[PDB]
């Protein structure tokens, strides 16, 4: 209804640069007269839908007192191509009559798609009306247009050229302190007790979009109502599903660097490559090239390869692209080299972001001039791998990890400084690393301190760490049976 | 280990915009449209 | 003529979830909902077609005395854009002036389909007005919109936000205790009946929804009139074999699609294999019977059990009794059933069942005969071996990449246990090394308790004499000594 500036946070660094983009040309239009140039007209926002894209425009509208015009995306484009061009003509004419005014539109990708091979849509007569309407009207008129969309790369490139939509903001998912701020906002009216937490409740979410905070609060409040005929927040996480459900942004395992033990020749050797350019890049611009992207992990089965995959992904709280081994789906002949490229461009958009792969080295088997071969896959997708891995940029500093279990079939062209070069053998856990791994896994178990795991490390000499995970699982599965035969009598 | 690729094609529409039958217009003339407030319309008599 | 209070069997254990979102805004808004929590208005009823929602929404309006509405999906949206908007706008303003009111909407999938390939923009016009009108009713409007559909994943994810649609209730297929009230409703209108209880007939009709049961009482009543042609109403008392005639020409609702129901097999139908039974009572039953025990220690139980032995024992046939005890679904896939015909046409057909394995939970998946995939790690170096390296890493990464908190389990039973892949015998995927040989020679008399029970001479010492004769007799060959009864005893006893 009547929202203000203090209702949302997280994007406060972007909220400050928005307040100089839509409020400064409206409240002080004479400042651009002194500098000579015209004030900007179009600023667009993007990101995941449900971070408050529609609530952000209504917050800055009520905090300025200006006119607030709204044209919906999938509403005015569903007409029969004749009333949409007059609705946009009525939109700019009414905003000029009652200046100062803002114009907020949402879902502009439904209005402005891209031109592709699947022609047959209308795709015209509406966006071209917006082109000839927006390039004028700059005769020091107090009007601005604000666009909003979900996918920022499905928009037509003619809009983001100059003078129509030139400034962009990236309101994404908040950090651990960002979800902590919106947790205090959405719980200002619920009479909670002193047993609830705020920092631990924000840190246990780690992937929750801001729309989920209103739903997770109402689910825990409804459970407290039902028990009349307040730690029900953990009950709400077990019942409700988090948003961005089946995407590549999964975070449900919250294993940190404390829960994984040993391998100190890998923990400090992963701190050297993927946390140094993403935190201190001032020394990397004068000491050669910045990024150390590729890193290889090889060893015995169950040596702890993917146990450290999500651990580094939650230390800097960046995104984690979990691509499996046979993800080259290969439905035809040409898309198998194309479905690996858009996930690399997505890593450049959400940079920095760790990418994972598994056993995709197949140029040693792609010999020249033979008969036994596939129809275009596993012999030409390595030719795409020889040109899409070193596609770097100084403004992104991405990094890609790689875990395998066979270091004998490494390609002679993939063991190169332009490719994944830093190969590190992941060894067996010795008698000192056996205690550091297993004690961090039974931290959740309310065990007795009489049983020390030094006898387990003396009984396990050539055992892997995953085999030691079966021992604490068997000790917990019989502690369940010890707890089953405790309440029945 | 092979593929099948085939594209498509469409035809959009044509229109005529034919309407207004004559029997609807003959009923459209013989009606009223309303008169403000005091715009009586009168009667008259004569020819005894 | 209107519906009663409940009037539908097999839903009273879940009818309170739909009911409790109705009276609590109106019967207590002072001490229960004046804390600062807005009332949720959007529910979502779904399930198989024939569970009776359309009615269930009529039952809550009769039980509370609220005003009822009726809006069909493809009916109102098939009109014009301005015509469907005027019927939508006049329905919500009518529901405001007679609070409490229930606005029933059916077939959401026809109005809001998925946007992966459904091109064109004629569907997004009407669904934008539904989310618009669901906002400005915050204060005292006692309205609860009921959205009726079939599949929850076919609905758009934009409808499931805060305040728009929150409750996703699912009325399921009732059991024999649930469908007995459905048979009790459609037989009290009958004049007479037999001296046989309806639970004896409803025991075999397990996967039969309660829309078909309303027809089977009428499907056997007309044959009673056809059998003759109180003077003509004495034939109206139905018999127990006319239900078997109605079951003889029955059209099962589970037969109209793939059969994913739970069979009625138990543990008393087999003899022996008790060391496997005590091990298979802890892996998949203890998380689903006592869900709070493993969360105290913070360690989820092991997901995956592996069997290996001769093809004579019941290692693939007793796995159905594991899931059906706690009423879980059973999905049996075979190793040399789906393969890579073209190129890469198997990895997409492996992860296509993992999403529905956790949506309709509890389900299990039964991988069988892994001698076509788990044999090739470093032995086969041909062109088929290069394709073998591409198909085995799909299931190897899916064993630890699956959601282990949605009670999904893998059960394996594979011959030739020497050449198994070493990355599948690791803990977490398949760690229960349970050898399944032929059953013991003293536990072979208890196999024959299921198929035959009636014998006027009562044997059991000659059957154990040939069982104790040699150890080479299989667990299925001695089951066939009574399968040959139609060639031994039933053949020379029906000539009368
Ligand atoms: N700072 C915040 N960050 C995230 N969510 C917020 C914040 N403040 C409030 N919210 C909640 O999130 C919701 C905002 O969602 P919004 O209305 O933007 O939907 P949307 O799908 O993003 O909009 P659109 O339809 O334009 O995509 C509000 O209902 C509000 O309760
Ligand atoms: N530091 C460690 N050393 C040994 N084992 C570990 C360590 N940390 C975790 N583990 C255990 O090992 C398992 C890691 O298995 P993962 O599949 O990630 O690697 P892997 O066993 O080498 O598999 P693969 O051989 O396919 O790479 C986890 O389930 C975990 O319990
Ligand atoms: N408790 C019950 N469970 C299942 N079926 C019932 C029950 N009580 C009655 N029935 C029978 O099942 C039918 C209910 O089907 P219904 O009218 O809901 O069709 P539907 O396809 O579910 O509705 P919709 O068209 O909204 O999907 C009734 O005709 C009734 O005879
Ligand atoms: N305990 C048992 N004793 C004898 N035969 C059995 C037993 N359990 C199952 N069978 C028979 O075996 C079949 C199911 O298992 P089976 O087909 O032998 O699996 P597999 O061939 O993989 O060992 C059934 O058709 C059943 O007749």
């Amino acid at each position: 209804n009547e929202v203000g500036y203090d209702d949302i946070g997280g994007c406060r660094k972007q909220m400050a640069q928005i307040r100089e983009m839509v409020e400064l040309p409206l409240r002080h239009p004479q400042l651009f007269k002194a500098i000579g140039i015209k004030p900007p007209r179009g600023v667009l926002m993007y990101g995941p839908p449900g971070t408050g894209k529609t609530l952000m425009a209504r917050a800055v509208a009520n905090e300025t007192g200006a006119f607030f015009f709204l044209i919906n995306g999938p509403e005015v484009m569903s007409k029969m191509a004749g009333e949409s061009e007059s609705n946009l003509r009525k939109a700019f004419e009414e905003a000029e009559k009652n200046a100062p005014a803002i114009i907020f539109i949402d879902e502009i990708d439904s209005i402005a798609p891209k031109r592709d091979k699947t022609n047959g849509e209308v795709e015209r007569r509406v966006v071209s009306q917006l082109l000839t309407l927006m390039d004028g009207m700059k005769a020091r008129s107090n009007v601005v247009v604000i666009a909003a969309t979900n996918r920022p790369n499905s928009i037509d490139p003619a809009l983001r050229r100059f003078g129509r939509f030139d400034r962009e903001v990236d309101i994404g998912i908040p950090d651990a302190t960002g979800r902590l701020e919106v947790l205090r906002i959405h719980t200002k009216n619920m009479k909670l007790a002193d047993d609830v937490d705020l920092e631990a409740l924000a840190a246990e979410t780690h992937g929750y979009v801001g729309a989920d905070i209103a739903s997770l609060c109402s689910e825990a409040a409804m459970q407290q109502i039902r028990e009349k005929m307040m730690d029900n927040f953990r009950f709400a996480l077990g019942n409700s599903n988090p948003s961005a459900l089946r995407e590549t942004v999964v975070e449900s395992v919250n294993v940190t660097w404390d829960d994984v033990g040993g391998l100190d020749e890998i923990k400090e050797e992963l701190k050297e490559t993927v946390e140094y350019p993403v935190l201190h890049p001032d020394q990397y611009t004068k000491f050669g090239l910045s990024p150390s992207k590729g890193v290889l992990f090889y060893g015995p089965p169950g040596t702890g390869k993917t146990l450290l995959a999500k651990a580094v992904a939650t230390e800097v709280s960046a995104n984690f692209i979990s691509v499996k081994g046979p993800e080259l789906l290969s439905m035809w002949y040409g898309e198998s080299e194309s479905n690996i490229r858009d996930i690399f461009d997505k890593a450049r958009a959400a940079a920095p972001t760790v990418v994972f792969l598994d056993q995709l080295d197949s140029i040693a088997k792609a010999r020249g001039g033979s008969l036994g071969d596939a129809g275009g896959a596993s012999d030409r997708v390595v030719n795409q791998l020889l040109t899409e891995m070193d596609g770097m940029n100084a403004k992104k500093n991405v990094f890609v990890i790689g875990a395998t279990n066979r270091p004998d079939q490494i390609d002679p062209a993939i063991l190169r400084p332009g490719r994944l070069d830093q190969l590190i053998y992941v060894p067996l856990p010795d008698e000192n690393a056996r205690l550091s791994i297993l004690n961090a896994q039974l931290r959740k178990t309310p065990l007795e301190p009489g049983l020390e795991l030094t006898a387990i490390a003396k009984a396990t000499q050539g055992f892997s760490g995953a085999d030691l995970l079966y021992i604490v699982q068997r000790a917990a599965k019989y502690a369940i049976k010890d707890s089953i035969e405790a309440h029945r009598q | 280990q092979i593929f099948v690729k085939t594209l498509t094609g469409k035809t959009i529409t044509l229109e005529v915009e034919s309407s207004d039958t004559i029997d609807n217009v003959k009923s459209k003339i013989q009606d009223k449209e309303g008169i403000p407030p005091d715009q009586q319309r009168l009667i008259f008599a004569g020819k005894q």
